[PDB]
């Protein structure tokens, strides 16, 4: 009983929980907090790194503002006063 | 069937899933490497 | 405009007033002494060994302004004079010791010119390592075997 | 050249004749005490803080010129001498008060330089906050924390 | 018929008088924004 196709995009992918045996989505959630993990941490290591281009032009004077637009979203807003 | 870590998943479908990933940490870490750089020209350029 | 970082009672570097920031060497343990400056929140940036502030409203006029210019020649500094050429500061091996961090370097119309970090002994004279802006942009320029200050 | 704005008999600020427009701050109270340019109409720009008019044809030769040369050194104003330095006019803190927006800030030629709408205290000095004239174009200079006078 | 709020209307002509609107408001919108960024680059020219 079924003539249906196989999943698309995940909803059968939740589907197929019923079958094969019992563990299998919860690993796979805990592989997706891991992923999440990981970008997360990109994104800490990228602000961080955002940091160290704008340090040195952190003292003073003129200078950017300039290369502060185009300029990785602060950059500015922060050049201003 | 034939093996261990129930295979399930789609062609197509699951080639568009896989082409997204390997592609946004490596990419991060990429540029993350880029501003080194370019901090080290700084650097050197003082 | 210099102000000196204590810790445990001890000084241990100091603090300076510089454009509309306020300075200190990151590598300096310790907090300024001094009220309205301790309780600011800094932003460090370990490539430039830096950390810096924005100078509170009631203090702004007691910055001190630097200058991207220095011609080969002698410059000012709490221990003496210091020497410029070849695109290095230099003095004479002894008078700069380890606590002299955050000291700026004027030239004789009080611009400040750079400021310490520390320096490398390379035998009568010790090439200083400093915090120096360029054409408008911060710069550090640290000698081969430098002792961080 | 200039002229005061009155409001309810009392002084709020100023109005200035500069090239061939009338100025006065925008965020002044009150209506020009002098009947040929109290009945004008003018223009107002939040952006610039600024409400300007054109001079009538008799008062015309009354105006004063401004420039955008503007080197470092001192400056002269109603309550003394500005000095600029750094791209920001200041003065020792108390000589300038509410009621002095509008004043000119003129050079030793007469030449107009800024005009002034406000002023941040930063201590010793208050670094001004003006009108200033570029390459060829109005700007404000607005240091951070300033109190519109 | 079937659902709510009285359809009635036009193919082709109904396609006339829809691509116009959407068509204004969006562009000055588009317009007051771009003169605001304008504005903003003769503020960092001062």
């Amino acid at each position: 009983s079924t003539n249906g196709t196989a999943h698309g995009h995940p909803h059968e992918i939740i589907l197929y929980y019923y079958e094969l045996y019992p563990t299998m989505t919860v690993v796979i959630v805990s592989v997706a907090s891991f992923v999440l993990l990981s970008m997360v941490g990109t994104a800490v290591g990228m602000c961080v790194c955002a940091r160290r281009r704008c340090i040195t032009p952190y003292e003073l004077t003129p200078g950017a503002t300039v290369p502060f637009l185009l300029s990785l979203l602060c950059c500015v807003r922060t050049t201003k006063a | 069937h034939t093996t261990l870590g129930v295979q399930d998943i789609s062609t197509t479908a699951m080639s568009w899933v896989q082409k997204i990933t390997g592609g946004v940490g490596l990419i991060v870490a990429v540029a993350a490497l880029i501003l080194i750089v370019v901090l080290c020209v700084s650097f050197s350029r003082h | 405009c210099i102000f000196e970082v204590k810790h445990e009672g001890k000084v241990m570097g100091y603090a300076c007033l510089v454009g509309d920031k306020v300075m200190k060497p990151a590598h300096v343990k310790g907090t300024i002494d001094n009220a309205d400056l301790a309780k600011l929140a800094f932003k460090r940036s370990s490539k430039y060994d830096l950390e810096c502030a924005q100078i509170p409203v009631h203090m702004k006029s007691d910055a001190s302004k630097f200058t991207h210019e220095k011609p080969e020649g002698y410059y000012n500094w709490h221990h003496g004079a210091v020497q410029y050429s070849g695109g290095r500061f230099t003095i004479p091996t002894g008078a700069g010791k380890p606590g002299d961090s955050g000291r700026p370097i004027f030239d004789n119309k009080g611009r400040v010119v750079a400021i310490v970090l520390g320096g490398a002994n390379e035998g009568a004279r010790t090439a200083l390592s400093v915090v120096t802006w360029n054409k408008d942009i911060v710069t550090k320029i640290t000698p081969e075997g430098a002792e961080e200050w």
